[PDB]
């Protein structure tokens, strides 16, 4: 049984802060075969080389993956403090990771391009009581609580966005803004990778 | 003009609704959502058009 990486292929890959997942158990990947559709620009990991990463047995193997512009390269990384990792994708700290940017070819024909790349900048709650403002910061694994407030693609550079709350969730504001990048000739992408080795059964192995 | 300008009218017109309808309360919500956002995206001419229009109504 393979590793079916085949969702990837098809369809306008989601922005950043909606990335889609996939979960691999009990299943051999050959990561070669998927990068090689590729042009890959960046392959840097944490905690692993992005050599063991392609060679090794796991637990579970969890691949995530979105429309990203390679310009902003220094902002996926698990080193950096702006706004990706703070509002939009925070990868695990304690399980081996690896971030993958690469380019989409014009003869991979089913992956299509969105109109723009866009990012969340800002995503906090308002307290009316002190007329306080706190960043709702996501957590690993997690999307951020403005994904309901924020489109699919933003529309343009800098928009606002709102939800009221109830009583029963503490009152005040849920607010949120966007950023764009402009679309480039060939559709860039971002792809993250967590591995986990378990106590139980290492049933995620490469493809011999 | 731009998009803090847009979201804070779209805000005040709410706001304006909220009032004229006696929902002083949500007047007040949506007021601090507009302040808010024009001290966040430090456009004081639009903070000055959200204190005319509290004026106003
Ligand atoms: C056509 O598709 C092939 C793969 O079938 C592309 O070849 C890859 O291109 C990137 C960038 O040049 C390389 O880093 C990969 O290693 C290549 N893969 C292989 C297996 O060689 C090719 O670029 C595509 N051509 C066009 C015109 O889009
Ligand atoms: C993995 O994929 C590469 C690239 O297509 C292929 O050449 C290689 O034979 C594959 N390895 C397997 C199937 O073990």
């Amino acid at each position: 049984t393979e590793c079916d990486f085949s969702p990837l292929l098809s369809g306008t890959p989601p922005q950043v802060y909606n990335f889609k997942r996939l979960v691999f158990t009990n299943c051999n990947y050959n990561l070669t075969k998927l990068l090689s559709l590729f042009s890959v620009n960046d392959f840097t990991c944490s905690q692993i080389s992005p050599a063991a990463i392609a060679s090794n047995c796991y637990s579970s193997l969890i691949l995530d993956y979105f429309s990203y512009p390679l310009s902003m390269k220094s902002d996926l990384s698990v080193s950096s403090a702006g706004p990706i990792s703070q509002f939009n994708y925070k990868q695990s700290f304690s399980n081996p990771t690896c971030l993958i940017l690469a380019t989409v070819p014009h003869n991979l024909t089913t992956i299509t391009k969105p109109l723009k790349y866009s990012y969340i900048n800002k995503c906090s709650r308002l307290l009316s009581d002190d007329r306080t403002e706190v960043p709702q910061l996501v957590n690993a694994n997690q999307y951020s609580p403005c994904v309901s407030i924020v489109p699919s693609t933003v529309w343009e550079d800098g928009d606002y966005y709102r939800k009221q709350l109830s009583p029963l969730e503490g009152g005040g504001w849920l607010v949120a803004s966007g950023s764009t990048v402009a679309m480039t000739e060939q559709l860039q992408m971002g792809f993250g990778i967590t591995v986990q080795y378990g106590t139980d059964t290492n049933s995620v192995c490469p493809k011999l | 003009g731009s998009p803090v300008k847009r979201f804070v009218r779209e805000v005040l017109e709410e706001a304006e609704e909220a009032y004229e309808k006696g929902d002083r309360r949500q007047f007040e919500e949506l007021l601090w959502l507009a302040e808010w956002a024009a001290r966040d995206a430090n456009d004081e001419e639009l903070e000055e058009e959200i204190r005319e229009f509290e004026k106003e109504v």
